[PDB]
C-alpha cells in the first residue's frame, strides 16, 4: 500500500510499505528517498509519536494515511 | 575550542534549562507551519527554537565565538530575553552569568561565555551521544531563536552584528508570524534540503 510522510518544510514523501512493516523499516525507506539516517527521525500519526518496534498495522495505519516526520538534529 | 552540538531533543533541553536555573518554560515539536498544525500548539507561546542549514537597546545579545556552542548561544537569548515574564533561580548558574554580563558588549558577554565551565559542563550533560569524529567536527546546521520583545518579532544569531528585527505581532500571532517568517526567509530559499527543525517554547 501507499502511505505519505509530511516534513516541516511541507514536502509530503509517498512510500510503498505494507501493514507488517515496523516503524524501523518505515525510516529505513525514508533514507533510502532522502538520506536521513532513521535515529534522526520521529515518526508521529494522530499525534501519536510512532514506537520502532511495531508495526503499521499495530497502530491501525491503512492505505493513504499521512505520517509527520519531525527531525531530532544537532544544531 | 570543540563543543558537542546539542539536539533538538525537548526532553534534554527542558532539564538542560533546570539546571542552568530555569524551570519554569518547556518545549514542544513544530510539525508544520500551516495554521492546521500551528494550532496544536499550546498558548502562549514565548519563542520558536529552529535549526537549520547553514535601536535594539531593549534585548539582551550575546556574540557567538565557539562553532558547536550555539544551540547554549540560543538558551542564553532565550532566558536573557524572558527575565522579566520569566524570572530565573536565584543563585544558579544563568542568574549569577546574567548579573556578571550585564553590562557588558555582546562582544565581550561571548568571550565570558568562554570561560565560563559550569556552563561548557552542562551544555555536554544534555548534549546527547555522538557515534563519530564527524559529529563533532562536522556540523553543518545551525541554531538560533525567535523572540517577541517590544511587540516585535526579534531573531537572535550571535554569528551576526545586531538582533534582526523582523516585524510586529500582538496577542497570540506570534508563532503564526514567526511562521511566514521562516518560510518565506530560510525555507524557501533552500531548495531540496528537509533538514530544519522547529520547537514552541511554552510555559511550563
Ligand atoms: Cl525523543
Amino acid at each position: 500500500m501507499q502511505i505519505f510522510v509530511k516534513t516541516l518544510t511541507g514536502k509530503t514523501i509517498t512510500l510503498e510499505v505494507e501493514p507488517s512493516d515496523t516503524i524501523e523499516n518505515v525510516k529505513a525507506k525514508i533514507q533510502d528517498k532522502e538520506g536521513i539516517p532513521p535515529d534522526q527521525q520521529r515518526l508521529i500519526f494522530a499525534g501519536k509519536q510512532l514506537e520502532d518496534g511495531r508495526t503499521l498495522s499495530d497502530y491501525n495505519i491503512q492505505k493513504e494515511s499521512t505520517l509527520h516526520l519531525v527531525l531530532r538534529l544537532r544544531g | 575550542d570543540i563543543w558537542t552540538p546539542l539536539e533538538s531533543n525537548p526532553d534534554s533541553l527542558y532539564l538542560y534549562s533546570c539546571k542552568l536555573g530555569q524551570s519554569k518554560l518547556k518545549f514542544v515539536d513544530i510539525y508544520g507551519f500551516n495554521n492546521d498544525l500551528l494550532d496544536m500548539i499550546p498558548q502562549p507561546v514565548q519563542a520558536v527554537i529552529f535549526l537549520y542549514p547553514v535601536n535594539f537597546d531593549n534585548v539582551w545579545f550575546i556574540k557567538q565565538y565557539i562553532p558547536n556552542s550555539c544551540g547554549t548561544i540560543a538558551l542564553l537569548h532565550l532566558y536573557g530575553n524572558l527575565r522579566n515574564k520569566f524570572e530565573l533561580d536565584k543563585d544558579s548558574v544563568l542568574d549569577d552569568f546574567f548579573n556578571k554580563v550585564n553590562e557588558m558588549s555582546a562582544e565581550k558577554r561571548g568571550q565570558e561565555l568562554k570561560n565560563n565551565k559550569s556552563i561548557e559542563n552542562l551544555h555536554h550533560e544534555f548534549c546527547g551521544q555522538v557515534e563519530n569524529r564527524d559529529d563533532i567536527l562536522d556540523v553543518d546546521t545551525h541554531f538560533i531563536v525567535f523572540v517577541q520583545i517590544e511587540g516585535k518579532i526579534i531573531e537572535l544569531d550571535g554569528r551576526k552584528d545586531h538582533p534582526t528585527v523582523h516585524c510586529f505581532t500582538n496577542g497570540d500571532n506570534f508563532l503564526y508570524d514567526t511562521g511566514k517568517i521562516i518560510q518565506d526567509k530560510f525555507i524557501e530559499k533552500c531548495k531540496d534540503d528537509l533538514r530544519f527543525s522547529a520547537l514552541a517554547v511554552i510555559p511550563n
